[PDB]
């Protein structure tokens, strides 16, 4: 299909230019942030970032070939993580912090407003700490977000043409790792240095399902207790994850 | 499903 | 440390030789199951491999040089994982079917049994058959859950356990190049193994949510083992 | 987190 025939840095110059903006939130900095109030920004905000994502997702290669129910599976289980590692990502040169958006910069104390967060807060902040380590570089960045948007769901999937699907799926995530392979022997990395960088990056992945898995307990808990309101799409991809 | 009519967008 | 020093077929052969037994089910509920008996069977059965599993990772190379909290950390955040990982492992030649142990081998309809288990059944299954489509072998299965047992918990804190994870990597390329496979394939299959560890990482927190259900519908009493490694994500 | 210390010692 499109992306089989992709080459490597036609994979790279495709995801690069599909990436979502950056979007602000309404937030005032003359007013003091209570539970509800921020927990009011954050909620907006992620709703309105998820509308980007969706069509950022019909402009990853290979997507498109996918069922309609297929593309509802993969967003429907993928949506927090690839929320999460955008956050991540543009938190990457802000120690110590997480940028919501350019003008929402917050410590892990404010993160304490609400309850729970703080321990999403600090595995987000560790997640951008081990980037920064590792120098993470955009090229890699957007290779991983497909990754996951490709991956999460594709183990929830009995006919031989769904295996045709699927194996489609993981023809796609193959030319992913040999592209992100590609890009790591461009900056002088040997070949030992090649496999071990595409492993941690690989087991961040790992714990990036984790904080999505934690955080979906912690929206879940709050669409019960009622204390910010919850979008209708954002409800609705809740109860995807049950 | 909102996620369905979002995706189906042309 | 003393793991870096070791060479790859040396990590592999430490690794398999270090690992646990297959313990069986107690035969005295062995009638047909209702929810309280099998969920009676199965957390006997992980109690029992639990301890087992201390001591498995005891001769994980690399393990014991690290401190005793960070020991604790590590097993407090992977023991699902590690217990699930193995269940699937052992379950490979039986497709369609879940060998939690020699003589307690059950399909998706006696998981059905228990209330909100069959998910999670479905979710097991679905991570043998990957395996089995992958053909993975007993030294990249000893490679994996190394990895997560060092690798689950170390963003929730360092160094020295990336350099041993690492070294499985290492380790895990030099088993793929002994195979034939060419470059190509050695660094597809790496991301191929890699990424199943984080649909396992997610069945160990759904699993981790369904024993806290059951825990408070008290439907059968956990060991003190079992209790303090489930609070610990709480 | 008392039992998985003395395990881990024996
Ligand atoms: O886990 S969070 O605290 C972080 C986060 C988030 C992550 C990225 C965003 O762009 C916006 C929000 C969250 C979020 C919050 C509400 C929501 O409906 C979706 C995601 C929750
Ligand atoms: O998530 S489970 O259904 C799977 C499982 C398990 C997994 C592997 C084992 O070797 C033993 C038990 C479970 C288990 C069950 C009871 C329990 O007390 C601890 C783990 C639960």
């Amino acid at each position: 299909s499109l992306a089989l025939s992709l080459t490597a840095d036609q994979m790279v110059s495709a995801l690069l230019d599909a990436e979502p903006p950056i979007l602000y939130s309404e937030y005032d900095p003359t007013r003091p942030f209570s539970e509800a109030s921020m927990m009011g920004l954050l909620t907006n905000l992620a709703d309105r970032e998820l509308v980007h994502m969706i069509n950022w997702a019909k402009r990853v290669p290979g997507f498109v070939d996918l069922t309609l129910h297929d593309q509802v599976h993969l967003l429907e289980c993928a949506w927090l993580e690839i929320l999460m590692i955008g956050l991540v990502w543009r938190s990457m040169e802000h120690p110590g912090k997480l940028l919501f958006a350019p003008n929402l910069l917050l410590d892990r104390n404010q993160g304490k407003c609400v309850e729970g967060m703080v321990e999403i807060f600090d595995m987000l902040l560790a997640t951008s700490s081990r980037f920064r380590m590792m120098n993470l570089q955009g090229e890699e960045f957007v290779c991983l977000k497909s990754i996951i948007l490709l991956n999460s769901g594709v183990y929830t999937f009995s006919t031989l043409k769904s295996l045709e699907e699927k194996d489609h799926i993981h023809r796609v995530l193959d030319k992913i790792t040999d592209t992100l392979i590609h890009l790591m022997a461009k900056a002088g990395l040997t070949l030992q240095q090649q496999h071990q960088r595409l492993a941690q990056l690989l087991l961040i992945l790992s714990h990036i399902r984790h904080m999505s898995n934690k955080g979906m307990e912690h929206l879940y808990s709050m669409k019960c207790k009622n204390v910010v309101p919850l979008s209708d799409l954002l409800l609705e991809m809740l109860d995807a994850h049950r | 499903k909102i996620l369905h009519r979002l995706l189906q967008d042309s």
